[PDB]
RNA sequence: GACGCGACCGAAAUGGUGAAGGACGGGUCCAGUGCGAGACCCGCACUGUUGAGUAGAGUGUGAGCUCCGUAACUGGUCGCGUC
């Protein structure tokens, strides 16, 4: 049986500074044969722990491995800002080699409120045949956050897809945008488009919305 | 002083056919286990090949077994994985990595290359068209307003944007591209400005598309009424 | 008692022989680990517990031992010969 590594959390959240600890299970032995990888967004992988507990080679002390018969752990004492990241674990007892799902650590930071807007397809895009309805959420923690499309208030479904940037560097927030698409023949055939918006920091649902052909 | 540099990715169709090349400097292979591992975007890494010193044995991923052949040519200090028979679920950023030396550091694989992406798809090289993403003529939410540029319908990834060729980068938001039913991608760029300089400064989106030779910039300007 | 001759015994050694399996080893087989720029292959080292088929998974005329012989001798015993 290939052997499986089985890596918890799959996110969590932590302030600056704090202790935090990410798991992995072997579904067999794999003696000590684990290694630890971080990895940020668009660079490749880096080694930080060989044979479950070694520091290698240039790696803070701060990062620590161990073994506990088939349950590894990697804990960062103290993190700095440059330590949220993905974490990934392996085995390398046998062929075939495992890596585990990976742990995204992200920074925890005050509660914000996005900033909402709403954008209306342009008479160029139009022109093809096609229009593309985008709502963009601004610049809010933590990352969840609800948008529901309405057309001429009926609930769209299926017709909509997210996009969600990286935690920010500065200010720890993420931003979202979801584009609706419908045809040109379909975006006709209706009066108000509407993108409504729950997050934590929102008392009440916010509703952005404007009307077709009015400025 | 150690680096591992992948190259020939790009664009193939389901089925065919494409090599990958890992040029090693800092070090000559010949001494070490080298490995490819491959990352779907937006997943994790995914273990693919690797081959031995001395004994040039050879193993494999089940999901790639059969179709891929690792090999190295130690006489241009380079390693090679040839992919067959390639399907959809094969795209990914693929990466080849050194194992460490044992003494030092296990079986850890203590360099990696930047990695290369591959393209599986039968969709066909597309630039995309930019369209403006207006300031509302409202005005705000909350002082300040928002434009962007969407960048919808080119193939393959990826795609660079900037705004005013690199100089306006404070409060910008590029999204991730998202893979559209009809198969080809699709992002926006955006950007929050003050409402009161929106007459009066000037907001342009940069976009390149080297794959299909396609380079454009828009003016992002409010509109009528 | 000395010497001599012989026989028997003993005997370093030795030719043949055939049982014993990990408590005789192996440059026998295997497993686990470490090392050699080396997860396997190759070499070396360590560790193994029903490691583990007694003469072969062995192209060892291996050690010890069983049984059948042979035997240096500068060992013993008995007989005989001469003082
Ligand atoms: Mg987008």
């Amino acid at each position: 049986s290939d052997i499986q590594m089985t890596q918890s959390p799959s996110s969590l959240s932590a302030s600056v500074g704090d202790r935090v600890t990410i798991t992995c299970r072997a579904s067999q032995s794999v003696s000590s044969a684990v290694a630890w990888y971080q990895q940020k967004p668009g660079k490749a992988p880096k080694l930080l722990i060989y044979s479950a507990s070694s520091l290698y080679s240039g790696v803070p002390s701060r990062f620590s491995g161990s073994r506990s018969g088939t349950d590894f752990t990697l804990t960062i004492s103290s993190l700095q800002p440059e330590d949220f990241a993905t974490y990934y674990c392996q085995q390398s007892y046998s062929f075939p080699s495992t890596f585990g799902q990976g742990t995204k650590v992200e920074i925890k930071r005050t509660v914000a409120a996005p900033s909402v807007f709403i954008f209306p397809p342009s008479d160029e895009q139009l022109k093809s045949g096609t229009a593309s309805v985008v709502c963009l959420l601004n610049n809010f923690y933590p990352r969840e956050a609800k948008v529901q499309w309405k057309v001429d208030n009926a609930l769209q479904s299926g017709n909509s897809q997210e996009s969600v940037t990286e935690q920010d560097s500065k200010d720890s927030t993420y931003s979202l945008s979801s584009t609706l698409t419908l045809s040109k023949a379909d975006y006709e055939k209706h009066k108000v488009y509407a993108c409504e918006v729950t997050h934590q920091g929102l008392s009440s649902p916010v509703t952005k919305s404007f009307n077709r052909g009015e400025c | 002083e150690v680096q591992l540099v992948e190259s020939g990715g790009g664009l193939v169709q389901p089925g065919g056919s494409l090599r990958l090349s890992c040029a090693a400097s800092g070090f000559y292979i010949s001494y070490s286990s080298i490995h490819w591992v491959r990352q779907a975007p937006g997943k994790g890494l995914e273990w693919v090949a690797s081959i031995s010193p001395y004994s040039g044995s050879t193993y494999y991923a089940d999901s790639v077994k059969g179709r891929f052949t690792i090999s190295a040519d130690t006489s241009k200090n380079t390693a090679y994985l040839q992919m067959n028979s390639l399907r959809a679920e094969d795209t990914a950023v693929y990466y080849c990595a050194r194992q460490g030396y044992r003494r030092r550091s296990g079986r850890g694989f203590d360099y990696w290359g930047q990695g290369t992406l591959v393209t599986v798809s039968s969709a066909s090289t597309k630039g995309p068209s930019v369209f403006p993403l207006a300031p509302s003529s409202k005005s705000t939410s909350g002082g300040t307003a928002a434009l962007g540029c969407l960048v919808k319908d080119y193939f393959p990834e990826p795609v660079t944007v900037s705004w005013n060729s690199g100089a306006l980068t404070s409060g910008v938001h590029t999204f991730p591209a998202v893979l559209q039913s009809s198969g080809l991608y699709s992002l926006s760029s955006v950007v929050t400005v003050p409402s009161s300089s929106l007459g009066t400064q000037t907001y342009i989106c940069n976009v390149n598309h080297k794959p299909s030779n396609t380079k454009v910039d828009k003016k992002v300007e409010p509109k009528s009424c």
